[PDB]
């Protein structure tokens, strides 16, 4: 047995277990719960009060609730990861034993948010760093103790770099000769030409 | 099999290469594998052996990787659990030539084994150990806050195998707690050993 | 109705003050909803939003140019002589605001553009050396100088230096060479 | 696209060739396997400023350049990686220079001078308690 | 305490920045090189405005006057 | 096995039979409330005036009772051994039964708190990965260099740490092989006997 | 690939039969490669007795031009068709075009290994080890009776200050999670080979 939403793998045993906990809700409130988890995946927060308020239908204990939110998050994220359509998802959740009405409901919510999910999942994909901003000042040097008249421009750069979302940017500040600045700008333009050939 | 339920791909690759390999070259390679297990840097000596045998680096890598895995998995087994007859039988199922099996068996069971065991036991450590422990015992006679104190304390200094070092002072009420804790753990190590010998050894 | 229609000059002066504090002094938490509710609670937020954007974009341009009165009033006049433009009275409020704030805004932009250390203070004393552990009798004076340095938004460092009467005069002549460099450059146009 | 299809096909066949070779213990890796499996050392890009002969040189500057006192340009750096980085950045600057108003320039320098003149023209415990109570 | 090994200065104009097209203000930048205990030498740099230089220079002229009449 | 109550610990607990069991039930409530949230000495002077005893009498009795529950939960002492421990104190069956229930009601929650005190080793939190191919550098313009970028998230002392790392393909196949052999050990007959017999 | 006017004039002088005979062209060209690739900074690399008649300002200028073109051609993976095109532009004759290609082909692999060794990279994981323990007691809690894994990664990079081993602990669930992530990563390499 192998499944597309599992990534061409057999289903995890904890997923196959907790799919039987989904069958314990009404189909009408399984669909409402999907909307709450899917909102969180879209970055719109999560309403634990509503999740607990509706799952009282099935008299879930908090271990049931934890396992239910975890498995819905896995199914929806992993279908979107592999670009699985709701038609495939419905058919192959049924193979795992989810009731056909519960399968339906669950996939008509995926079908509505499939496209914005994948745009968010690309934004969340692993980054080492992010360039948050650039600042610069250009100076002109007139004279020095070390050279009686200089008359050369000089550049200062400050680069704001973010290591993780929700964190203040680190400034990288440095000073450059106008020769060093010229070669840096010319090299970045060559890199950009290669980048544009890929996408 | 000591190699587990499914044969590692590097071992299967190596075992088919052995049919083409001169026993002189096999025994030269085996010394490098064994000495690497003892922690000796061999990279330059392996390269010289490569050009000497006319082995391309793609085949050196396959041979060395397969020999390392076989010896690693055998040498991690106690002598109660792998023994010369069953080791020799299992290696023949890989179709390794019998003369090379004898060389491999001499490494696992011969006089090389005690030094390998010593190196393998060093790898169970994960946290640092005490490298040194020094103290002085002092009595305070007077202090800014007391014309007469007369209070003892222990100044302690630890060096750990991590290369870290700590110097700190211990109140005598805190020394009593430390001494109690250490004697208690020693009782409970000895109790655990007696559980093991009477239930896990049979 | 929109805030652009209203001629509340003090409310508009407050808006420009808040806009300058956010834009140039960098005070956090300044936001459209706060300015609407205090300054113009009768203006709908959607109507206030373009006036905020218009005043912000104009003010950013003025500060980057560092406009003189001819530039400032010509630019603002062109803003008056357009569809949905500001009134001449609003421009007059902006001009009065800009007169005082121009000094403060300019200096703030200098600090924002500086990320080397700056001189925060200089302090000095002169002592008579008299005796030491070994030298039973000393008399030569010495100057002790404390130099306070820091980067913008960071804690100050203090550097303390000690100078004899000779090194005091070596440094003093070095500073006189800086002044004579300046005096030449400004006299060269003669 | 054909060009990106050729790239991805080249990528995939490189990953095959790397997966096909087992991991080898670091103390056994010959220099090829040190590169593939990451135990070789790369060297940073570090550039040193070179002196180059000038054909238009005349007089005493030429007499220097015509002599053993001016070393052959790549040999002016001891290390080949720094030697490579030095020639690369030297040639890069030459391209920037050769690929790059007098009234406008004089005007700007006079504008800067007026600002300099206008700027200058402004010149025109029990211990502390014991001290406080009994030794202060 | 610390001792000056060397003193260097440069005079420049700040011409333009990304936030302010016409900065056009002069500064003096000073580099101090100081020797620590056991002769460890380090550098510190700071900028002064032109008014700050005039004050800095003015006070060293006071030090030179008192140091003679101490 | 049994609790060895010290003579001072016994002397503190001797306050319990001096008052009605309904007050001891209140001592039980406030005792576990202190374990749950933290102690608040301001109540001791209140109960003192209500009971006509010193505040230290209330404090000693209640803090002694908390220690009885804590040591029982630490040992996981049986109901039979608990009674054999408590009957060294002389008080009557009603109080003995009250204490036994107060223990069994709370031992599982207390043991959760007691598990937080252990030596604080660093531990796994999460892992992210990215498959990168390097295609050009400043020095050399056409390449294929595949690598797996890894971001490892760890806990210690409740503080998250992250490390960014790299592997080649063949090393990643080695990493999985070794840590699959790790998981296989718990299925071997040796480790099965330990779990079976050391209990 | 772009080349400054300084480099192009150096090649225009190598193209002369007058300035350089076919012998001197070969000796200077070999000296160019040697000075790039040899670890010895041989300051006498240009002191060949057959080069001694050339003006030392011109000789040292054409030597740096050659070496600069070699590095630019190497970086841009220049094929013989590219090399031959640019040389004929500089008015080279068919004999010297053959000579330049012969020397370049002989050295190509050494040059590409050099150019590829320059850079910085992340810390590279090289090995892993594990311990399995059964947890018995704490001074605050008896009957813990749970397995834990103690994992160490060996990293081997010096491009930035670093410590060579990363140690952390896993429960059974945490190690099973970790292994699943690494096998998910490994399954993606397999997919990429299908490209």
């Amino acid at each position: 047995m192998r499944f597309r939403f599992c990534g061409d793998l057999d289903c995890p045993d904890w997923v196959l277990a907790e799919i039987s906990t989904l069958a314990k809700m009404s189909s009408v409130k399984l669909r409402l719960l999907c909307s709450q988890v899917l909102k969180e995946l879209l970055g719109q927060g999560i309403d634990y009060e509503k999740i607990l308020k509706l799952t009282a239908d099935a008299k879930f204990e908090s271990g049931d609730v934890k396992a239910t939110v975890a498995v819905l998050s896995f199914i929806l994220s992993s279908a979107a990861k592999h670009s699985v359509d709701g038609e495939s998802l419905s058919s192959e959740l049924q193979q795992l034993g989810l009731p056909k009405e519960h399968a339906a409901s669950l996939c008509r919510c995926y079908e509505e948010k499939q496209s914005p999910l994948q745009k968010h999942l690309r934004v969340c994909s692993l980054r080492m760093n992010r360039l948050a901003g650039v600042g610069w000042r250009v100076d002109y040097t007139l004279s020095s103790s070390l050279l009686q008249s200089v008359e050369e421009p000089m550049v200062h750069l400050r680069l704001e770099v973010a290591a993780a979302p929700g964190t203040p940017a680190q400034p990288v500040a440095m000073s450059l000769s106008a020769d060093k600045f010229q070669v840096l700008l010319a090299e970045l333009k060559q890199a950009q030409t290669l980048m544009s050939s890929l996408g | 099999s000591f190699l587990g339920a499914q044969l590692p791909p590097e071992v299967a690759a190596m075992a088919r290469l052995l049919g083409d390999l001169d026993r002189s070259t096999f025994r030269k390679l085996l010394k490098f594998v064994v000495s690497s297990l003892q922690g000796e840097d061999c990279r330059e000596a392996v390269q010289r052996l490569g050009v000497s045998a006319n082995l391309p680096e793609e085949q050196l890598g396959a041979l060395l990787a397969g020999m390392h895995t076989l010896l690693q998995q055998a040498l991690r087994l106690p002598p109660t659990s792998l023994k010369p007859d069953t080791f020799r039988d299992q290696l023949q199922e890989l179709c390794i030539p019998q003369d090379l099996v004898g060389d491999l068996a001499s490494v696992v069971f011969g006089s090389q084994r005690p030094l390998l065991d010593s190196v393998a036991q060093q790898q169970g450590a994960w946290l640092p150990h005490v490298a040194d422990f020094r103290w002085r015992v002092d009595v305070a006679i007077s202090t800014s806050a007391l014309a007469r104190s007369l209070q003892p304390s222990v100044l302690m200094q630890l060096k750990l195998s991590d290369g870290s070092a700590y110097r700190f002072e211990v109140p005598t009420a805190k020394f009593q707690e430390l001494r109690y804790s250490v004697a208690l753990v020693l009782k409970e190590m000895a109790d655990l050993e007696k559980r093991c010998e009477r239930r896990l050894q049979d | 109705m929109a805030a652009g229609e209203l001629e509340g000059g003090k409310p508009l002066s407050g808006l420009l003050n808040a806009l300058a504090q956010d834009t140039f002094h960098g005070y956090p938490g300044i936001t459209e909803e706060l300015l609407r509710s205090q300054l113009y609670p009768e203006v709908p937020p959607e109507e206030f939003r373009p006036f905020l954007a218009k005043m912000r974009g104009i003010l950013k341009s003025i500060a980057s140019a560092d406009m003189d009165f001819n530039q400032l009033e010509a630019f603002l006049t062109a803003q008056t002589k357009k569809q949905g433009g500001i009134t001449s009275d609003q421009a007059a409020v902006i001009s009065k605001f800009w007169k005082s704030h121009k000094t403060k805004i300019r200096e703030s932009l200098m600090n924002q553009s500086r990320w080397n250390s700056g001189l925060r203070g200089l302090s000095w004393r002169v002592d008579g050396k008299s005796q030491s552990r070994h030298s039973a009798q000393i008399h030569t004076p010495v100057a002790i100088i404390e130099l306070e340095l820091g980067k913008y938004g960071q804690e100050s460092e203090f550097l303390c230096l000690e100078f004899d009467e000779v090194k005091v005069n070596q440094i003093l002549k070095t500073l006189s060479e800086v002044e004579e460099s300046i005096s030449t450059l400004i006299s060269q146009p003669n | 696209a054909g060009d990106s299809a050729i790239l991805l096909r080249a990528i995939g066949s490189q990953i095959r060739d790397q997966l096909a070779l087992p991991w080898v213990p670091p103390h056994l890796r010959t220099p090829k396997l040190q590169h593939l499996q990451g135990s070789a050392l790369q060297k940073p890009f570090h550039a040193s400023r070179l002196v180059v002969p000038e054909l238009s040189s005349r007089g005493e500057p030429r007499e220097f350049q015509a002599s053993p006192l001016l070393l052959p340009v790549p040999t002016q750096v001891p290390q080949p990686v720094g030697r490579v980085a030095s020639l690369l950045e030297h040639h890069a600057l030459q391209l920037c220079q050769q690929t790059g108003t007098r009234a406008q320039r004089q005007r700007l320098q006079k504008q800067l001078t007026e600002h300099l003149r206008q700027s200058w023209g402004l010149l025109g415990s029990r211990f502390t308690h014991s001290e406080k109570f009994t030794f202060h | 305490t610390n001792q000056l090994v060397d003193f260097q200065w440069k005079l420049g104009m700040a011409v333009s920045s990304d936030t302010c097209r016409s900065l056009k203000y002069p500064y003096v930048a000073v580099m101090l090189k100081v020797a620590d205990h056991s002769g460890q030498v380090k550098t510190k740099c700071f900028e002064m405005t032109i008014p700050q230089f005039q004050n800095f220079y003015r006070q060293f002229k006071e030090i030179a006057a008192v140091i003679e009449t101490v | 096995m049994l609790l060895e109550l010290s003579e001072e610990h016994k002397e503190h607990l001797a306050f319990l039979p001096q008052v009605d069991s309904a007050v001891v039930a209140e001592f039980g409530r406030i005792a576990v409330e202190f374990l749950r949230r933290g102690a608040n000495p301001k109540i001791y002077e209140g109960a003192a005036r209500k009971l006509n005893v010193s505040s230290d009498t209330v404090q000693h009795g209640v803090e002694g009772l908390t220690y009885l529950l804590t040591e029982s939960s630490k040992l996981m002492i049986s109901e039979l051994d608990f009674q054999d421990s408590v009957f060294v104190l002389g008080f009557s069956e009603e109080l003995n039964k009250l204490l036994l229930q107060l223990y069994l009601d709370n031992r599982k929650e207390i043991r959760t708190i007691l598990s937080e005190l252990a030596p604080s080793l660093p531990s796994y939190h999460n892992l992210e990965w990215r498959l990168d191919v390097q295609l050009a550098s400043r020095s050399l313009r056409q390449q294929i260099k595949p690598a797996v970028t890894i971001k490892l998230h760890l806990n210690q002392n409740g503080d998250h740490n992250t490390k960014v790392l790299q592997t080649d393909p063949a090393t990643l196949l080695h990493l999985v092989q070794q840590l699959e052999q790790a998981l296989e050990e718990m299925k071997t007959n040796h480790c099965r006997r330990v779990v079976r017999n050391i209990k | 690939m772009e080349l400054s006017e300084s480099v192009q004039k150096g090649f225009q002088m190598l193209a002369d039969p007058r300035s350089f005979d076919s012998n001197a062209f070969t000796l200077l060209l070999r000296a160019a490669f040697q000075s790039l690739l040899d670890a010895q900074a041989d300051e006498a690399v240009l002191d060949h007795p057959d080069l001694k008649h050339i003006d030392p300002v011109v000789l040292k200028h054409c030597h740096a031009a050659a070496a600069t073109y070699i590095l630019e051609a190497g970086k841009h993976r220049a094929d013989k068709s590219t090399l031959s095109t640019y040389l004929e532009d500089c008015k080279f004759d068919r004999e010297r075009i053959e000579l330049f290609c012969t020397e370049y082909q002989n050295n190509k692999n050494s040059l590409e290994i050099l150019l590829g060794s320059i850079g910085r990279s992340l810390p590279h994981i090289t090995d892993v080890s594990w311990r399995l323990e059964y947890q018995i007691k704490t001074n605050q809690l008896h009957r813990m009776y749970r397995p834990a894994y103690l994992v160490t990664l060996s990293v081997q990079n010096t491009d930035s200050p670093s410590y060579p081993e990363i140690s952390f602990s896993c429960s059974m669930e945490q190690l099973q999670d970790l292994v699943g992530k690494l096998k998910d990563a490994s399954k993606s390499l397999e997919r990429a080979t299908q490209l």
